[PDB]
């Protein structure tokens, strides 16, 4: 998963 | 102008990004997904034309987050690049790059490429 | 290895890029295009991991220039994102986008997008 | 699967993109911009998956047009990356890199980067 | 020159690029990763100005590699748009788009882009 | 002008 | 990832 | 184009 986007 | 870019602003999959437009040019502010609350949060850094041409054409502007803060550290930067467009209804229009960091074999496949529409709601 | 990244560095077509980064990730200094004129140079500030991973890995990082100072105002700005790599032979590698304030007729041939390689030489 | 694909698609600055799309994973067909008529007409080529991951996955495609034809030679070629995404509404979403011939002196500004959202209208 | 374009190209990580250039601008060839074996090999098809400009300027081409063959899919395309430049040391300077087919809630990290120089060395 | 877009 | 493109 | 950014 990254933060930048859910 | 300044007063423009400063506000709360939101991309269309709900992330948010708070920034105040200082007179020198400088952009400062924090980046967070639609998680929403604490941390999620992290801080960002930019710059952006503070003598625009005036016509109807957009200010350019720019930022970065790297993706650590106290909870989480994703080991990876994001830099945003594109033009404040000012109106009724005004937009960020940007596209931006990730990049991960990696071990020298797999350094070709590290950069991720898109691009994001932001819409503001308040200053 | 992380403060590594202090110092001046330049890419391919001799453009400088001197940097001071922060125990806590900033990332702030001056780049300037070759021709060497003080006042090629422009202001740039940026963020990158401050603890990065115990594997080989690089650092992630990135910076902003707007292209304006007391003399030009190119109506324009460059982000940076890459990463830093140390080593007896240092360097940083990079990709960039390069958006001008344009009309809406023109917003679509608004970016360009190319790749630096910075070493300390 | 290729019948999805097959048609005539255009994108929000109103170009027109005709597309066939063979049982090899070969796609041919000719791109148009919005003043209608032959001469904006020049050929593409590309190529996509023919056996997709099931799933809602899109299916990943790309083409190429050089921007010459029997009336114009732009000196340049544009590459479209991105995948098909099937429904009532079908819509190939894509990313495209502009590069124009340049010399020596002038390669690094020769790349222009944008995105592209095709609506199709006819197979 | 024109034709040039025509022959077995390398990019800097040692995949091998086998192409046919058409008089009309068409590409035709095959793609291959290094380990060599006879099905890292994909085909491709592109486009290039078969005119070029008479000033010192490079040939403008691109072209699209599906990443499936008869032994392996990888479900994604990848595009390479660049300029030839031909001379005692020719190559093909690219930059390129990694797309794979994704579900629409990973659509937002579909692409990577990255750059290739193709040498005939 | 190019001929990409109008 | 891990991809067919490159080594 | 001509640009501040190289050379």
């Amino acid at each position: 998963s990254h933060p930048q986007n859910t | 102008a300044e007063a423009g870019i400063t506000g709360t602003w939101y991309n269309q999959l709900g992330s948010t990004f708070i920034v105040t437009a200082g007179a020198d040019g400088a952009l400062t502010g924090t980046y967070e997904s639609a998680v929403g609350n604490a941390e999620s949060r992290y801080v960002l850094t930019g710059r952006y034309d503070s003598a625009p041409a005036t016509d109807g054409s957009g200010t350019a502007l720019g930022w970065t987050v790297a993706w650590k803060n106290n909870y989480r550290n994703a080991h990876s930067a994001t830099t945003w690049s594109g033009q404040y467009v000012g109106g009724a209804e005004a937009r960020i229009n940007t596209q931006w790059l990730l990049t991960s960091g990696t071990t020298e074999a797999n350094a070709w496949k590290s950069t991720l490429v898109g691009h994001d529409t932001f819409t503001k709601v308040k200053p």
